[PDB]
C-alpha cells in the first residue's frame, strides 16, 4: 500500500488519522468518497482545543483531495460530517462528492430557444464551473426550437437529456466526458486470464449475472405529424451493440417477441426519434449482463474501459464496459479495486398543471403552423416567448370560428403529453383589466358577441328580455323582435341593390321623404 | 467488532448487500 | 426427503448438484423458484470444458421443471442466472418464474370494444399461451362498451381488472384459476389440532397477527348519472366474509366509524359499482389477520385452501384462506412447507396527458348521448373508434353553440378522471391540411365565423379596419358600416314581405328601376 | 428502575409480564409504544383457558396506558397484536398508537368556506375527540374563501396545512400543541456539561451530523395577481432561526448561491406567501444539524425542549430543539432515554382529473372577478358552492364571446395548478336533460346558435343543404341564399329609418299594398 | 440470543439502524 | 457459515426479514 495523502481545504490533517477509505466512481453518477478518522495513540483528548479546532475545519463545503503520489484519487467538496461518541471512544466520518453535486442544488424554471443540446449542457456545467468535453456524439448538434426546464434542478434536467439523446456521462476528476454508449467498445482493454503468469491481474472475488426480466426485443417510436395529419414513419431498434461474445447484452434471449411501442402526441423528427429509441433500448438492456470483479488496487482503471475475460471457458468469455470503479483502503486488506459491469435502469421533466398566459406581440411562425406567441409567467421570467397552438370551438378546412386573441389577453394554457415544449390554448378569460362587456346577473338576459376597440363597436346581440336579436355597427343597426316588427335604423344613407325588387305589404306601403321622393325608371305603371 | 472503527466496517458491508437486494426487489 | 429431480430444457444436469431449493406460490402473484447449484467432490474443474458446456445450457429463457416422483412442484422458465467465485470456491444460482412472467413483457396500447372481461382476460392468457378456467365468477360476463389499455403491459392491466371485478388469481402449475374471494371458504380444509395424535399435521413454528390500521368500516361508491344529471344510488359494503371465528377479518374492530367514499365523475352502473366496492373492501381487509405456519413438507397444500386451527383456545380458534405456500428443501432441515394467511394491499391504468384526435365518419351513438366517434392515434392503431362527449362554449336546454365537427377534423382530447374510457373534446385546431380562413397578422383586423365547402361560402365577418359587420352567402351580402350607410347588395331578386311597411327618409327617397317601376295597390294617395 | 404499570382497557394483566418496552414521541408524528409480553416461570400453559382469555382481551382497538407512579408515559389504543410460537416458546408483541391515529382513518372530500385554519384544524381534532391548544401562531387566524380537501384522510390534509402555515405539531399525551418552529427556542433547556459534577445529566452514547445536500440559500415565492395581471411581489426567505452557535442550522454553508423559486399560477396574498416560504425553508433546513443523545431515563424530557451542549469545545457547543424523545426499558440496561435533533423532510393535496359540474343559482362574487358559482359532485356533497373562472373562445377588453351559462347546465371543470381551490370552466356539454337543438347526423347540414327559452326563439343558422344563412327572432326572419334572392319576411310591420334611401333595381321595382300605397313627401318628381 | 425474547431485541436494533441508512440512501 | 453455500442461506434469511420490516415502515 503506497503513501496516502488527504488534504482538506489545502492542508493535511494534524490530529486525525485516516482509518478507512472508500472511493466510488460510476457512469451517470456523482462520485463520492467516505473517510473514517480518529485520534491515534491517545495523543490528544477529543474535547481539547486542538482537536476541536480541527473539528471545525472539517465542516461541509470544505474542499477535500485524496491523492496517491501525483495521481489524484478524488477531488471534491465535503457534504456530510458525522461524529460518534460511545464512552471514551470517538470516531469521525466524512463524506465528500464530485463538483457535479452542485448541479443538484436549486429549483427553478428556464427556457432555451434555438439552442442545441451541446450548448445547453455546456451552459449548465459552466454555472457549476466544470470543464467538459464531447466525444463521438454528433447527436448533440441538433437545434431545439424551444426547450423548457420546469421546476427542477440542473441534474435532473441533464439526466433527462442524456437518455433522450443517447449519451453517457463519464465523471472524470478534472474533465467530464459525454460519449455515445456504443463508442465505448473501442476504449482501452484490461484483460483477465484464467491461465496466468505472475505479472498479470490477480482476481480475488468475482460475480456474474445474466437476466432477462427487463429485455425488450424491439422498441418502436412513432410521432404525430402535424403537417401530414398522420403518424410518422415507425422507427424500430433491435440491438444495443454493447459488449461482445458471452458478455454481450444482446446474447440474452427475451421472454417474448412482443414490441414496446411509444406513440407520442407531439411532432418529433426522424433523427431525434432514432436517438430517443436507442436511448430507451440501452436503458433497459444495460443490466442484462452485470457483475463485480475484485482485483488488486490500481489507479489506471477508469469507468468506460473495457474488461475482457479470456480463457475462462465458453460460458464466461467475452468483453464488457466497466460502468463503475471502486477503490477500498483498509489495514486488513490493503489496497483493492472493484470493477462493475452493467447499470440499473433510470425525455423532459413533465408539467402536470393548467397554466395562465399572456398573448404577446405578433411574430411570424417559423414552421408556418399558425401558432400564437404567448408568455407563461411560471415557465420563464425572461423576454423570450413560447409558441402555442390555438383551440377553437369549430375548425375545419377553410372554415371555423376564427377570432385570434389580441396581445395582452389572458389565456388558459394546456400542454400536450404534459410536455412543456408543446403548449396549447384552451380559451381566454376576462379580468379586472380586460372588463367583460356583460357582467353575470340574476336573470342573465343578454348574450352577445362584441368587438369594441375604442369608440368602434360591432356586435351581434341576443336579448331574452325583449325577445330581440340585433346586428349593429355603431349607430347603424338591424333589429328583429318576436311578436313585433323588423326595425332597420341607419344614421346615414340606405342603399339596396338587386336585379329585381319585390316590396309587398299585406295592409299598406307608406313611403316617405322630408325633401322629395324621386321615382325614376322607364315605365311607371300605376294600378 | 467491539469498538467503533471495526463496527463501522462490518455494518457497512451488511448495508451494501442489503441495499442491493432491497433495490432489486423494489424495482422488480 | 424423497427423490428430487430437476430437468433444465428437458434433461437432467450431470455436473451440477442441487444444494438448496425454495419454491414460492402466492395468490395474485407469479410463482418462482430459487435453486443453488455446485460441483460436488472435486469431480470436475469449474473452468473445464464439461462444466462450461453445462453453464451455457443454464442461461435464461430455458425451461426448468422441479418434480417429486410424478408431482410437479414447479414448471417455468429461467429468468436469472448468477455465478459467484471466491478463491477456489464457486456457486451457481438459478431463478425461474411461472409462465405468467411473460405477461410482464411488452408495453403497448389497445382498445377492446363490446367485449366482456372474461373475453379480454382469456385473450391475454392465450397470447402468452396459458390455459385458464373461471370458477364462481359470474361478474366477468358483463360487457364493456369500450375498454382501453394505455401504455402498460398485460400484467398491470390484468391486475387492475382483477381488483375492479373482485376476483382473485390462483396460479396453478398447469391451469390458472380466477375465482371470487368469498367462494374460497368452501375449499378443502387442512386442520391443525393442539391436542393431536401421531398421524396429524406437525407444527414447528407458527405466526399470527391482528391489525386495524387499514380497516375501513364501510366503503361507499357513487357515480355521476349522465341521463338523470344526478349522483347515482350510493352503494355501501360493510363486510368481507373471509375466514371465520377468531381468524375472520371481520372480527377486527375498526379505529373509527367513518366512511370511505368514492365519487366518480364518469357513469358506472349499479352492478359494476357493487363489485368495485367489494373489491376495494377485500383489498384493504385482506391483511387484517395474517400469519405464517411452518409444517412438515407435503405437496397436497395449494394456495386458496382453508387452514383451520382447532383446540388452541378462544383466542386463536378459527379458519383462514391459505394465500401462499412455500416449499423449502435443504440438508439441515429436510423438506418443510410454510403456509401464509393474509395478503398485502395492492381500476384502470390512468392517462395523464392531452391527446390529439381525428373525427371519424358518423356513427349512431348506442346510448343516445350525442357522443362523437373519434380516432386517437396513441390509444389504438386499429380501425375501431372511441366515442367522446363534446364540449361547447355555450350549451343549455334547446339552445347553444351547436357546430358539430366534420369528419377528418383535428381535436383536443381530454379525459374524465384520467380514465381512457371517457374522452372529451375540448376544441378543434387548424393544421396545414385544414387551412384556416384567416391567418394571424400584425394588426388582426378581421374576425369571422365562416362555413365554406367547395365554391359555396356563408360567413359573418367583423372587420376592424373599415368598422363593418357583414352577413354574406356567396355574392348576396348585408353590410353595416360605422359612420356610414347600411348597404344591402344582392345578385338576384330582393323580396320583402310584411303586414305593413313604413319606409321613411329624413332627406329623400329615390327609388329606381331600369325597365319599369310598377306600383300596384288599391289606393295610391300621393301628397 | 421504578415501578412500571401497564393497564389494558382499564385493568392490569394477570398472566402476561412485560418483558420489553419502548415509547417514541416525535414532532409532527403519531407517538407509539411497543411492548413484548410473556408468561413467566411456567405459571400457566399458553393454550390454557386463563391465558387465552387474556389473549382475547389484548385485541386491537383496546385502550392501553403505560404509567410510572403518577406520570403517564403513554396513552393510546392498541393497533397491532402479534403472536410468536416456536416449539414450546411463546411470545406476544403489542403496538399501540396515540389517539392521533384516528385521523388516518377514512377517505372523503369536503369543502370549507370562509373558515380560518384554526377553525378547520380544531374541527378535525374534535371529530377524533382530541383536545388542542395553539401557542404563538397568529398565522392561523387568516380566513380562506374556499378550502378543499379532496379524497384524503384528515391526517394528510392536516400535514399539508401545517407546512403551508409554518406550524409544528407537539403530540402531548393529553393535549396537542401547535406552535411556530421559531418560538421553540425559548422553551425549557436541558444542559449537558463536558466537565460535570455528580448530579448532572449522564451521557452514554451520542451522535452528531452536519449536512448540506438539501440546504437552499434562498427561497422565492411569486404568485399571479389576477387584478393587476402581473406577478406579485417576490418574497425571499434567507434564514430559519432554529438552534444557536455550532448547532444552528443556519451555520451550514450551502453548496451554491442559487435561488429556489416557486411561481404559482393562482393568486396568493403577501402574508400567506411569506408563511408558506418560511415553511418551505424550515422543511428543508430542519435536518442540516441532526443527531441522537442517550442519557439516563427521565420523564421530564418532552419534544420541543431545547438541548444545550456546554464545554464540549468550539466544534460542538450550541443549542438545538429536541424533535423526539424515546424511552427504553429492559432488564439489561434499565431505564434509558434517547433525545433526537433534526427532522427528515416531508400545500394542498392535488387533484389530477377533469371534473363535471352544475352551474348554480346566481350569487355575487365577493372579489368582483366575475366568477361563476358551480357545484362539483365529487368535491363536496353539501349545499355550499365553489366559484370558478369562465373560459371563452374569445375575450378581450370590452369585447368577447359573452354567453354566461344558465343555472343547471353541465360544464367541464379544470383546475389551476391541480389545486381544488381554483377551478375553471372549459365548456358546457349537452345531456339527455338539456337536449341539443341539433343532433349529429350523417351529412351535418345545419349549424346554428339558438337561444330558445320556451316559445321564444332567436337564432343564427348556417344551412349547407340550401346554402343559406339566416337571422330569425320567432317568425320574423332574414335569409340570404347563394345563387338566389335575399328574402326578408316579417309577421308584423317593417320600419326602415335613414337619412337618405336609394332603392335601385337593375330589372324592375314592383311595390305593392293590399289596402293602399301612400307616397308622402314634398317633391314627388317622376321620370 | 437464543430464545425468542432476546432475538427480538438484537434483530430490532439491527432493523432500526438498517432502516435509517436505507431510507437516507433512497432519499439521496 | 464459512463457504458460499451456507453463507447464501444465512444472508437470505436475514434479507427476507429485513425486507419485510422495511416494506412495512415505508408503507406506514
Amino acid at each position: 500500500i503506497p503513501e496516502i495523502t488527504i488534504k482538506i481545504s489545502g492542508k493535511t490533517l494534524n490530529q486525525f488519522t485516516a482509518i478507512n477509505l472508500t472511493v466510488n466512481h460510476y457512469i451517470n453518477g456523482i462520485p463520492s468518497v467516505n473517510i473514517t478518522l480518529g485520534i491515534a495513540g491517545d495523543a490528544n483528548y477529543i474535547f481539547d482545543a486542538k482537536a476541536q479546532a480541527e473539528l471545525a475545519n472539517c465542516r461541509p463545503n470544505n474542499e477535500l483531495i485524496v491523492q496517491i503520489q501525483k495521481t489524484i484519487l478524488f477531488k471534491g467538496i465535503i457534504v456530510r460530517q458525522a461524529l460518534k461518541f460511545k464512552g471514551q471512544d470517538s470516531l469521525m466520518t466524512l463524506t465528500a462528492k464530485h463538483p457535479l453535486q452542485k448541479l443538484t442544488d436549486g429549483l427553478h424554471s428556464q427556457l432555451f430557444s434555438k439552442q442545441s443540446d451541446e450548448a445547453i449542457i455546456k451552459k449548465l456545467f459552466s454555472q457549476a464551473g466544470i470543464q467538459t468535453t464531447i466525444k463521438q456524439a454528433p447527436q448533440l448538434k441538433t437545434v431545439h426550437e424551444q426547450m423548457v426546464q420546469f421546476r427542477c434542478n440542473d441534474w435532473t434536467f441533464l439526466k433527462s437529456r442524456l437518455i433522450a439523446t443517447n449519451t453517457w456521462l463519464l465523471p472524470g476528476n478534472e474533465v467530464v466526458t459525454l460519449i455515445t454508449p456504443k463508442a465505448l467498445n473501442q476504449s482501452t482493454v484490461h484483460t483477465i486470464h484464467q491461465s496466468t503468469n505472475d505479472q498479470d491481474i490477480v482476481l480475488f472475488e468475482a460475480n456474474l449475472q445474466w437476466d432477462n426480466q427487463r429485455s425488450p426485443k424491439t422498441v418502436s417510436v412513432q410521432s404525430w405529424d402535424i403537417t401530414q395529419q398522420k403518424l410518422s414513419q415507425t422507427i424500430q431498434v433491435k440491438n444495443s451493440g454493447l459488449g461482445s461474445n458471452k458478455l454481450a447484452v444482446d446474447s440474452i434471449t427475451t421472454l417474448t417477441n412482443q414490441d414496446w411501442q411509444w406513440v407520442f402526441n407531439y411532432p418529433l423528427d426522424n433523427e431525434q426519434a432514432k436517438y430517443l429509441a436507442q436511448g430507451i433500448m440501452d436503458n433497459l438492456r444495460s443490466d442484462n449482463v452485470s457483475g463485480s470483479f475484485e482485483v488488486e488496487g490500481d489507479s489506471c482503471y477508469q469507468p468506460g474501459d473495457v474488461l475482457a475475460l479470456n480463457g475462462f471457458g465458453q460460458g464466461m468469455d467475452g468483453q464488457g464496459i466497466i460502468t463503475g470503479v471502486s477503490q477500498i483502503i483498509n489495514q486488513r486488506q490493503g489496497w483493492r479495486t472493484r470493477l462493475t459491469l452493467g447499470m440499473p435502469p433510470d425525455a423532459v421533466p413533465p408539467v402536470k398543471e393548467l397554466h395562465v398566459g399572456i398573448v404577446e406581440k405578433y411574430q411570424p411562425d417559423s414552421q408556418s403552423l399558425g401558432r400564437i406567441p404567448v408568455k407563461i409567467p411560471a415557465l420563464n421570467l425572461t423576454n423570450s416567448v413560447l409558441f402555442a397552438r390555438l383551440g377553437k370551438p369549430y375548425a375545419s378546412h377553410e372554415s371555423g370560428f376564427c377570432f385570434y386573441p389580441e396581445p395582452g389577453d389572458e389565456v388558459i394554457i394546456g400542454f400536450f403529453e404534459c410536455d412543456p415544449r408543446f403548449p396549447v390554448i384552451l380559451g381566454s378569460m376576462h379580468n379586472p383589466k380586460n372588463k367583460a362587456p356583460v357582467e353575470p346577473s340574476e336573470k342573465n338576459p343578454m348574450k352577445t358577441l362584441v368587438i369594441k376597440q375604442g369608440d368602434h363597436q360591432q356586435a351581434l346581440v341576443f336579448n331574452n328580455q325583449d325577445k330581440t336579436v340585433a346586428l349593429n355597427s355603431g349607430k347603424n343597426t338591424l333589429s328583429l323582435q318576436q311578436d313585433k316588427d323588423i326595425t332597420l335604423n341607419s344614421a346615414n344613407n340606405l342603399i339596396t341593390n338587386a336585379q329585381e325588387i319585390k316590396i309587398q305589404a299585406e295592409k299598406s306601403l307608406s313611403a316617405s321623404g322630408k325633401s322629395g321622393v324621386d321615382i325614376k325608371g322607364a315605365k311607371i305603371n300605376l294600378t | 467488532p467491539r469498538t467503533l472503527a471495526q463496527e463501522a466496517l462490518d455494518n457497512a458491508r451488511l448495508i451494501e448487500m442489503v441495499k442491493q437486494e432491497v433495490l432489486d426487489a423494489l424495482r422488480e
